[PDB]
């Protein structure tokens, strides 16, 4: 696996598991489950009230304000229409689903659940795309704070639109490994002229946000994603978004895969090392 | 000629007084004997009391007496009671490992070297019925190493970890009698200082007496020989090595010497007496014969890479026949837990190079 | 606890206890260009008894002058030119030397070490190893 | 920390492996315990693997299990299967969240170190506690209606698929030197049921032999008082005590029907009589338990009577700690008989038997670390930075006592 | 260039070093320690020694009757390559009981260390020690090479991966 | 453990050190008559399906020789009861296979002659083969009204072989 | 009496308790004579404390014989502690292998001096009071300012609990150390005038 999974499996299965037990007409059974996601999201399925023929999936994201101010409301409405009631205590997105009123194909809301996480992220993302498509320039940049010391900055100019990102690497030695990574993304139009241009700023953040209260340090890093029409438009949209909300989870994961890589190279290595030493007794 | 009595060290050995028989200690608190039965070896008896390592074994000839020191602190004389050997504790006062030990030639009395910066002398009582001790302790700062008594069995050898070669008088007045003058000394009360070794290098890895004893030579780690001379004053003849330290040392002559160590091979040492000076006289393990079993056994065939009998450091030597006047075979055991005979004649002939004495 | 502090060991009465080269004489060799002359004047009357590091750093410094001064094809017939004494202290030296890496001064220090070692034997090192007074 | 978000619960086992997040009552996810690799790695070769099910089948891959006798035996593989567990399946920031892993008694003190370099250095977590399965075990019968009183004082009886273990359980240690292996467990259960079926029934496709013996096992099987009343209720009233398993032919796709009989409690009964199946083990599970007992200290051998608990998915079989009682009782108060012959106190002996067996170990770590005594106990990335994976080798017991 | 004479340079005074023997504790009353760790006589300790290839790369050779220190300046050209290095060479290090020869730590200012006493010479061949050590040395450039290679290797491929698909 | 015999009694009489127990039936042999329901046969018979599956047998009196004997031949009849294609066609083959002489204590053959006595002289050798014949044609009689149906649960033990020994 | 002595100091240590019998050209002095609540059986279960926080989980009654057994074959007594720990933490020489009755491996390193300095440290085991030297030590002191030198060049072990190697050593080096602060208040300078000759008889 080398891009990350956009969709969450346990919402899935537990409401494919539900769904496939409701529609062969078996007594419901009682469901509560809590889990996460990627960047302090915190999920909830239950049957509200205790009733087992409805079944809620509810999503806590710590900086769901920030997304709201960017149309997470509407964009949400849009899309789980009367699934979506009023939220949860403690989470900021409900679904409800009636084990008693399915829809034919449970197939495609089985999916847009799974999703729950990435629609919550869209909106700001669409907002500023169509900025970028209607010339609207000047507009003040979204800031979302989707982790208590990184932030993504959100921005749409005349012919592109950047994305920011201001992580942290909370192992020192992690910034030497994530040069190596971030090295290779921005000589990657050398391999697709087309694709997205990334720049990479260690200590400081990109002159822009210099003037703002933006993080400075030796374990921080800035990355810059530059989009152009042909990512931000109506028809790549959709993929742009899956794969530009996933990068900084997805620079982790193969600074920690690359980890275990050379763990590996290192016991085959002390491996070697232990025969030739064992060799030299009588 | 090697044989392989196991893979870890022979700490230390002895041979009794036909060579029917050799002590060794086998990296153990325990002392191993082996006797040869035909052309094989078998091991007879084993001696455990010990409860450290073995660090020394000596064998008295004519009484057969054993005696054995160790990490333990202890020494013991075994004496053998028909088929059994039989250890009597010998207190030597001591608060650190023993190291050494070797019987006088009179076999009246043993010293012990140990790392209490001592020498224990010891010898029997036929009043009290059991062994007592004095100690030799100015001026040795170190651990004492190795060992040889002069053939008078008073004066004595000692290489400590002070870098010293010494010679004192272990003279004991209630078993012996007032000595005979030497040329390293007419005052020979016991403890007596009778000569030092002038440097500050090297630990004194052996020691030995020349035949009639007017020489001494020792191997220090600083990969040198030495050998004083008291017919002329006690000088000094230094030669320094382009190899390894030696840790063992003998005379096969009053002239010659054979000496061994962290080569891993034994080498010839000749001494000019006119001109003072020390010479290397070659390596003695060199890998066809003069006999018809002999030239079908070395012929080549088809088809731990070391060149030489010995697989790791040999640690002691010892003369088999011969004495130390006129030596014909000597032994060498080592960390390789091998043990070797070698004989002087055949080692002349093979080698036309060679030149003993 | 307080009194174990001490190392009452640094008193125990059973412890064991154990002027340079001509710098004109040598800097005279070298500038004449006579590379041989000014190794064998600087290997001699080494500070082996002071107990000054600044002397014995000074003579280190000579002697690592010349050695770095050398060419390496002309390494060897030098170091053929001295006596068994010589070869152990310059041995001595070339070690000294490897502390203070400079301007590629251990490349040719190590040709030094090559050609010593092939001189002496082994044998050289053990003595450096087993040096209670040294330079 | 104790935060917002719960703490990740792995447990690997040597057939399956149980994930989830603290807190919850059953795993997340269940999935074997099995990788699926491609066979100089080069580029991103090492990451071209799968696990669990979709690890199965895979037709241009080689399954792997990383783990024998519930050890890791290719940490290479441990470390990757890892990879999946945290970032593919669990969906969790391995640096928000404190992990709970599992070890067999006896794992060796290294092990936890390895399994800490690589929680601590690939995944960096925040903190890592090594719970030892029995203790947790023991910790998921504090669920069932028949103890009052938190212990982990026990004697664990733990059945899988390969061997058997009574393990004695002493304050939250177990107590080694004691442990006792039995050559019966569920494999050997699987085989024989077997046998039974081919010596009777017609129809199996011999390449699915295996496959319907696990399956009517697990679906019929179960554990009776008595072997010839219970063959006399079978033949008398057949019509009442006959089960039908109709399955899939694979070649033919088609639905072929047997009858399950005897072998509903014969397959079970070997737990009891080893000699059913095994000719060279024929100790009773009963006296199994009795002889580990007795070889503990005197002090102990009692609360362990009293605190009999199972785990494994062959303790499930209904009836199979009530059999079990009956027959240890049967010895210990034949026992106690001698002697008053030849007036000791009775022996209370209890087997406590609950709804969270099959992932028995899983659920009490589950419950242990959703309380604020985990995160006391467990060892801090800082605690591994500043004085090394060694921290890691002991593991503070905690839950019962406050 | 410099490699051969550096490597001959340092198996030499391995030699010369590795003649040891069983020495028991003048001290310490029935004790048996290292006395290049201990230190407690000074007589019984050599000269320390160090051979350099450069500013960066040498090896200090610490001798004693019973017992012989190595430590190492592995060549560290970049910061990947000195993250890799304290990596593998920490890596090694955690599993010093099973390579019975490397110390815990390293001595100051060295990046990995060995510590080779009588008891090793009296069960190895010491000149298989020799050439465990001279091996070891080059050995270790290599697999950091290897290593700078398949992490920039593997970053390029996920690089692509990613910016490829949208 | 395995399923043993209760119908010992003070008064049984041996022949060998098997328990000559009495037998409801109509057969020639030295079987004495029994007045009760239940005999050693009808034990032998209802035991049989458990027994079966022991490979160990802890002997406790002469008459668990005799439920061993008649349990080790019920497997017998099954050998032949099993190709049969009618009650009264095995009413034949347990009548054939009764009067069949098998081995007995003593002789090579008879597995377990370490635990049974063998005939101590030619009396006891008619008596005992007497016994033993009466035994194999009531067991194989009663066998019969029970592995027909007006059977594979009698048919799968087959191949089971009572303490891993054999008749034949 | 065996070693030809009226007059001294009996350091007895065994399985159960350790007591410090000084002893003047006669007999006892039940007056000087103290006591160490410190011993074999505590050092024994310190031991399987230790081997605890290694990943080696004793159970106390269960397998008490078998630690002694470790303890006795090896634990001894450390000279100089931060050189010990120094050992125990950058080297691995302390590490020995021992199989235990079932046949599997452990190992031990550091806590083989660990445990016997409990001897040293009884707080390490949460027991009050001073060590066996600093005890020893002061019964001394406490006793005629005549018959002290006396004592102190004639102290002898007695008992199990004092065969750990290195423990004359220790002893020694200790009471040097508390005599040097003690008695000489720091002067380093008469130290060397100070007889200590802790006899280790091979009968202990
Ligand atoms: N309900 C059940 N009744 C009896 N046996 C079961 C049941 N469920 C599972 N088993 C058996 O439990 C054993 C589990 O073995 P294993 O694959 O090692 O699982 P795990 O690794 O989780 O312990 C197998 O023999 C399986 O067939
Ligand atoms: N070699 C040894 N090193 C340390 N302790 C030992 C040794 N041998 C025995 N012991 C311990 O000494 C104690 C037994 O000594 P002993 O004097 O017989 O006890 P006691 O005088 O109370 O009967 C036990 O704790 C035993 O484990
Ligand atoms: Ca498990």
């Amino acid at each position: 696996m080398i891009l990350l999974e956009v969709n969450n499996r346990i919402i899935e299965e537990t409401l494919a598991l539900k769904f496939e037990n409701a529609a062969a007409g078996n007594k419901p059974e009682a469901v509560e489950v809590t889990f996460a996601d990627f960047d302090g999201v915190l999920y909830h399925i239950s049957n509200p009230n205790g009733d087992k023929t409805k079944v809620m999936v509810s999503i806590s994201l710590k900086f769901y304000k920030e997304l709201q101010a960017h149309g997470a409301d509407e964009l949400l409405k849009r899309v789980y229409g009367s699934y979506l009631v009023n939220p949860e205590s403690g989470y900021n997105v409900s679904l409800l689903y009636d084990l008693e009123n399915l829809p034919a194909s449970k197939d495609s809301i089985v999916h847009q659940a799974g999703m729950l996480k990435r629609n919550c992220f869209a909106s700001v993302f669409e907002k500023y795309f169509q900025f970028q498509e209607e010339g609207k320039e000047g507009e003040n940049r979204a800031v979302i704070h989707y982790r208590d010391d990184e932030t993504m900055y959100v921005e749409s100019k005349k012919d592109r639109v950047t994305v920011v990102f201001s992580t942290v690497f909370k192992d020192d030695d992690d910034v030497v490994i994530g040069k190596v990574f971030m090295q290779e993304f921005k000589e990657g139009r050398r391999a697709s002229h087309t694709a997205p241009q990334v720049l990479f700023s260690h200590r400081e953040p990109p002159l822009e946000l210099k003037d703002t209260d933006a993080a400075v340090g030796d374990n921080i890093g800035y990355i810059t994603f530059v989009l152009f029409p042909r990512h931000t438009n109506a028809s790549a949209r959709d993929n742009t978004i899956n794969l530009i909300h996933t990068f900084r989870d997805y620079l982790h994961y193969h600074i920690k895969c690359s980890k275990a890589y050379i763990h590996t190279r290192m016991r085959a290595k002390t491996s070697d090392f232990l025969k030739v030493l064992n060799r030299a007794r009588p | 000629a090697y044989h392989s009595f196991l893979v870890e060290p022979i700490s230390c050995h002895a041979w009794n007084k036909d060579r029917t028989q050799i002590a060794i200690c086998p990296n153990n608190h325990e002392v191993h004997i082996y006797e040869k039965s035909g052309n094989k070896w078998v091991q007879v008896h084993e001696l455990k009391e010990h409860n450290g390592q073995v660090t020394g074994v000596d064998w008295a000839p004519d009484s057969n007496r054993i005696v054995t020191c160790g990490t333990d602190r202890n020494a013991y004389v075994w004496t053998l009671k028909g088929r059994t050997w039989k250890p009597t504790l010998v207190i030597l006062r001591i608060n650190r490992a023993a190291r050494c030990v070797r019987w006088a030639p009179n076999e009246k009395k043993f010293a012990v070297g140990s790392g209490s910066r001592v020498i224990s002398i010891c010898y029997f009582e036929q009043e009290n019925d059991w062994w007592v001790c004095k100690h030799i302790k100015k001026p040795i700062r170190s651990t004492v190493l190795s060992l040889d008594w002069h053939p008078n069995s008073v004066l004595l050898a000692a290489g400590s970890c002070d870098f010293k070669c010494r010679i004192f008088s272990a003279y004991i007045k209630e078993v012996e009698e007032r000595p005979a003058p030497t040329p390293w000394g007419s005052k020979m009360p016991f403890g007596e200082l009778m000569f030092e070794s002038s440097s500050s290098c090297g630990w004194v890895h052996g020691v030995c007496f020349s035949a009639n004893g007017s020489r001494v030579a020792w191997v220090s780690h600083d990969s040198t020989v030495c050998l004083a001379d008291a017919d002329k004053k006690m000088a000094v003849a230094t030669l320094a090595s382009e190899t390894l330290p030696l840790l063992a040392v003998t005379f096969i002559t009053e002239s010659s010497l054979v000496a061994a160590g962290h080569d891993c091979f034994p080498v010839l040492f000749t001494y000019d007496s006119a001109a003072g000076k020390l010479s290397f006289g070659g390596r003695l393990d060199v890998p066809r014969g003069l006999t018809a079993r002999e030239r079908f056994q070395n012929l080549d065939k088809k088809a731990a890479g070391l060149d030489s009998l010995h697989k790791n450091s040999v640690s002691q030597i010892s003369v088999l026949s011969g004495g130390k006047a006129k030596c014909s075979q000597f032994c060498t055991t080592g960390m390789d837990g091998g043990m070797s005979i070698w004989d002087v004649r055949s080692l002349e002939s093979a080698l036309k190079d060679l030149k003993i004495v | 606890a307080r009194f174990r502090k001490v190392d009452v060991d640094e008193y125990d009465e059973n412890k064991f206890v154990d002027a340079g080269p001509d710098e004109g004489e040598v800097d005279s060799c070298l500038r004449q260009g006579n590379m041989t002359a000014a190794l064998q004047a600087a290997l001699k009357n080494p500070p082996i008894n002071t107990k000054s590091q600044a002397v014995k750093d000074r003579a280190g410094s000579i002697v690592l002058k010349v050695l770095i001064s050398f060419k390496a094809n002309d390494i060897e017939k030098a170091v053929q030119s001295l006596d068994k004494n010589g070869v152990d202290l310059l041995m001595k030296y070339i070690y000294k030397g490897f502390e203070s890496p400079s301007d590629n001064s251990s490349a040719v220090l190590l040709q030094w070490h090559e050609k010593a070692l092939a001189a002496g034997g082994v044998g050289s090192i053990v003595r450096v190893l087993t040096a209670r007074k040294t330079v | 920390m104790a935060g917002r978000l719960p703490a990740c619960v792995v447990d690997c086992g040597t057939g399956y492996t149980k994930l989830g997040y603290a807190g919850n009552t059953e795993p997340q996810f269940i999935i074997p315990s099995c990788i699926a690799i491609k066979e100089v790695m080069k580029g991103v070769d090492d990451l071209d693997f799968f696990i669990g099910d979709e690890a199965i089948e895979k037709p241009t891959y080689a399954t792997k299990w990383p783990i024998r006798h519930g050890i890791v035996e290719d940490w290479d593989l441990m470390e990757r299967f890892m990879e999946q567990v945290i970032f593919k399946y669990l969906r969790a920031e391995p640096e928000d969240h404190y992990f709970l892993l599992t070890e067999p008694p006896l794992n060796t003190p290294e092990n936890r170190e390895y399994t800490a370099e690589i929680m601590f250095e690939s995944f960096n977590v925040p903190g890592l506690y090594i719970a030892v399965q029995a203790v947790l075990a023991l910790a998921a019968s504090w669920t069932s209606r028949q103890v009052g009183e938190r212990t982990l004082t026990g004697t664990v009886i733990d059945s899988g698929d390969g061997v058997t273990h009574v393990i004695p359980v002493a304050e939250g240690y177990v107590i080694g030197s004691c442990i006792k292996h039995i050559p019966i467990a569920g494999r050997d259960i699987t085989y024989f049921i077997q046998q039974l079926l081919r010596d009777r029934e017609v129809g199996i496709p011999p390449e699915q032999s295996l496959e319907t013996a696990k399956a009517v096992k697990e679906r019929y099987s179960y554990v009776c008082p008595d072997l010839v009343k219970e063959f006399n209720k079978y033949d008398t009233d057949g019509s009442k005590w006959i089960k039908q398993y109709t399955g899939i032919n694979a070649i033919s796709k088609k639905e072929f029907s047997i009858d399950v009989g005897y072998e509903r409690f014969l397959g079970p009964e070997i737990f009891f009589h080893p000699e059913f199946a095994n000719p060279d083990f024929t100790q009773p599970i009963s006296e199994v338990v009795d002889e580990v007992i007795q070889n503990c200290p005197i002090d102990v051998r009692r609360p362990l009577y009293k605190n009999i608990v199972l785990s494994g998915g062959s303790t499930m079989f209904r009836d199979f700690g009530r059999r079990l009682q009956r027959d240890l009782k049967r010895t210990v108060d034949a026992r106690l008989k001698l002697s008053e012959e030849l007036k000791p106190k009775p022996i209370d002996v209890q087997v406590i038997t609950h709804h969270m067996q099959r992932y028995a170990v899983w659920f009490g770590g589950s419950m242990l670390a959703s309380t604020p005594e985990f995160y006391q106990v467990c060892h801090t990335k800082k605690d591994y930075e500043e004085i090394g994976p060694s921290i890691c080798r002991h593991n503070p017991v905690f839950g019962v006592m406050s | 260039a410099t490699l051969r004479p550096y490597l001959s340079a340092v198996r030499a005074t391995l030699q010369a070093a590795l003649c040891l023997e069983n020495f028991s504790s003048q001290v310490v009353e029935r004790h048996n320690k290292p006395e290049v760790e201990v230190r407690s006589s000074k007589e019984l300790l050599l000269q320390p020694v160090t051979i350099s290839r450069n500013e960066k790369e040498k090896v200090l050779i610490e001798g004693s009757i019973n017992s012989v220190r190595v430590s190492i300046a592995v060549k560290q050209a970049d910061e990947i390559e000195k993250i890799l290095c304290h990596k593998f060479m920490r890596f090694m290090m955690m599993r010093a009981e099973n390579f019975f020869i490397l110390r815990r730590k390293p001595v100051e200012g060295y990046d990995i260390s060995f510590l080779i006493t009588n008891f090793h010479t009296e069960q190895m061949y010491k000149h298989k020690l020799v050439d465990f050590v001279i091996h070891f040395m080059e050995e270790i450039d290599k697999e950091i090479s290897e290593m700078k290679l398949s992490v920039n290797a593997r970053a390029r491929i996920v690089a692509e991966e990613f910016l490829k698909n949208f | 453990p395995a399923y043993h015999s209760s119908l010992m009694d003070p008064d049984t009489k041996l022949i060998g050190n098997m328990a000559l127990l009495p037998i409801r039936s109509q057969f020639k042999g030295p079987a004495p008559r029994e007045t009760k329901d239940t005999d050693i046969v009808d034990e032998a018979i209802y035991y049989f399906k458990a027994n079966v599956f022991f490979k160990n047998y802890e002997i406790k009196n002469e008459a668990d020789r005799t439920l061993i004997y008649i349990t080790l031949y019920i497997s017998e009849c099954l050998k032949k009861l099993q190709k049969c294609n009618s009650k009264s066609q095995g009413e034949k083959e347990m009548y054939t296979l009764g009067i069949t002489n098998f081995p007995i204590p003593g002789e090579p053959g008879f597995p377990l002659n370490a635990i049974y006595a063998k005939p101590a002289n030619k009396q006891e050798d008619e008596v005992m083969r007497a016994y033993l014949q009466q035994l194999r044609q009531e067991t194989g009689l009663r066998l019969c009204e029970k592995v027909f149906d007006p059977s594979k649960w009698w048919t799968c033990f087959v191949k089971r072989q009572f303490m891993n020994k054999s008749l034949s | 009496y065996a070693q030809g002595l009226l007059t001294g100091v009996v350091v007895d240590s065994g399985d159960g308790v350790t007591h410090i019998c000084p002893v003047y050209e006669g007999f006892s002095l039940p007056h000087l004579t103290r006591r160490l609540d410190i011993a074999g059986r505590d050092i024994t279960r310190y031991l399987i404390k230790l081997l605890l926080l290694r990943g080696y989980a004793f159970n106390h009654s269960a397998d008490f014989e078998t630690v002694r057994m470790i303890k006795e074959k090896l634990c001894y007594v450390g000279y100089n502690i931060e050189q010990e720990q120094k050992l125990a933490l950058e080297t691995t020489v302390l590490v020995e292998s021992y199989t235990l009755p079932d046949g599997r491996i452990i190992k031990v390193g550091g806590e083989r001096f660990e445990a016997p300095e409990a001897l040293f440290q009884p707080h390490l085991i949460n027991v009050e009071g001073v060590g066996v030297a600093e005890l020893l030590f002061n019964t001394i002191q406490a006793a005629d300012i005549d018959t002290r030198s006396e004592f102190y060049k004639h102290i002898v072990l007695s008992g199990g609990s004092t065969m750990y190697p290195g423990l004359p050593s220790r002893l020694e080096r200790e009471l040097k150390q508390l005599y040097l602060e003690r008695v000489l208040k720091g002067d380093v300078e008469k130290l060397s005038k100070f007889k200590i000759r802790i006899e280790d008889p091979p009968r202990r």
